[PDB]
């Protein structure tokens, strides 16, 4: 389970990072569009 | 970029909004017009 | 930097020199980071293999290390089609 | 043919194309099938499987 | 409850100075620079 958390806000973030590293996965976040590309492509050092 | 040795280089400014609509900016580290570094400082920017 | 002679060749339809290894970084990615350095650092040892392999088989097109940190270290060393911003246009290229 | 693969028709929006922005071109491979090359037949269907 | 003709004089300038820019900028404020053959407004980084 990848867990993305997206766009500036106030809402709580530790569910999704649990989500992220107690079923084997990575949290990543991503704020602007600037962050997309290099954020999108991050999750095949996970996979190898 | 949360580091002055981070802040260098270029990187992309999506005007607009569009992800699509590109331009390149030179990444520099800039110093706030009105701040507290010193007593003079905070107090032109208290007076302000 | 280096400044190569660029000769014209076959099987490339371009200008290429065969004396070292031309190295490709994306442009929202600082050159001269520690991370960057370091990679420039021990791939150098890459262009002797690269001239071994182009001498055993001259038929060789273009070979290639895709660095996990964005770097692209190719042989035989060849100008990139888009410049960062000498041209109007600028280039999206990340090796991963 | 090195030309890329086409997908969809293609529509644009030329009143919102600023002129100095170099949009990204492609970068999708040039995936043709066996069937989608010649005209596709039975036979060539299980000749292909 | 002394403020109320102070209140009707403001009133009474706010009806007047409205009348007078509605006879003299009605309609003016809308032509802007847009790109050639685009709907997209033309301003510079750090301009309205
Ligand atoms: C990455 O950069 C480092 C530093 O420039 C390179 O290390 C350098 O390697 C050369 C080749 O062995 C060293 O030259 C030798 O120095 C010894 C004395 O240390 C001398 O006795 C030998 O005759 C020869 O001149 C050089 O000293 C060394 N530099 C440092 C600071 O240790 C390294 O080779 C680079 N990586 C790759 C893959 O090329």
């Amino acid at each position: 389970v990848f867990t993305f958390s997206v766009g500036q806000h106030n809402y709580d973030r530790g569910p999704i990072q649990w989500m992220a590293c107690e079923n084997k996965g990575y949290y990543y976040e991503i704020p602007s569009i600037g962050a997309i590309r290099i954020n999108t492509q991050e999750y095949l050092d996970v996979l190898g | 970029k949360m580091t002055e040795e981070e802040c260098r280089g270029y990187y992309y400014v999506y005007k607009d909004g569009d992800p699509t609509q590109m331009e390149l900016r030179p990444r520099q580290w800039i110093h706030n017009d009105f701040h507290f570094d010193n007593v003079l400082s905070a107090m032109m920017s208290l007076f302000t | 930097r280096i400044k190569p002679v660029f000769i014209d060749d076959a099987n490339f339809r371009r200008q290429v020199s065969y004396q070292h290894a031309a190295v490709h970084i994306p442009t929202d990615i600082y050159e001269g980071s520690t991370i960057v350095l370091n990679e420039l650092n021990w791939t150098s040892a890459l262009d002797d293999v690269f001239k071994k392999n182009r001498e055993e088989d001259p038929s060789l097109l273009w070979q290639v290390f895709g660095s996990a940190t964005g770097l692209a270290r190719y042989y035989p060393a060849s100008p990139w089609v888009d410049n960062s911003r000498t041209p109007n246009k600028i280039d999206l290229y990340d090796v991963r | 043919q090195p030309k890329p693969i086409g997908v969809g028709i293609p529509t644009i929006n030329l009143r919102k194309r600023r002129p100095n922005v170099q949009n990204p071109k492609s970068q999708e491979p040039v995936t043709l099938d066996f069937l989608d090359a010649e005209l596709e037949n039975d036979i060539k269907v299980e000749i292909r499987n | 409850l002394p403020l109320f003709h102070i209140a009707l004089l403001v009133l009474f300038m706010v009806i007047i100075y409205a009348i007078i820019g509605l006879e003299l900028f009605k309609g003016k404020m809308h032509k802007t620079c847009y790109y050639i053959g685009t709907d997209i407004v033309a301003t510079v980084e750090n301009e309205k």
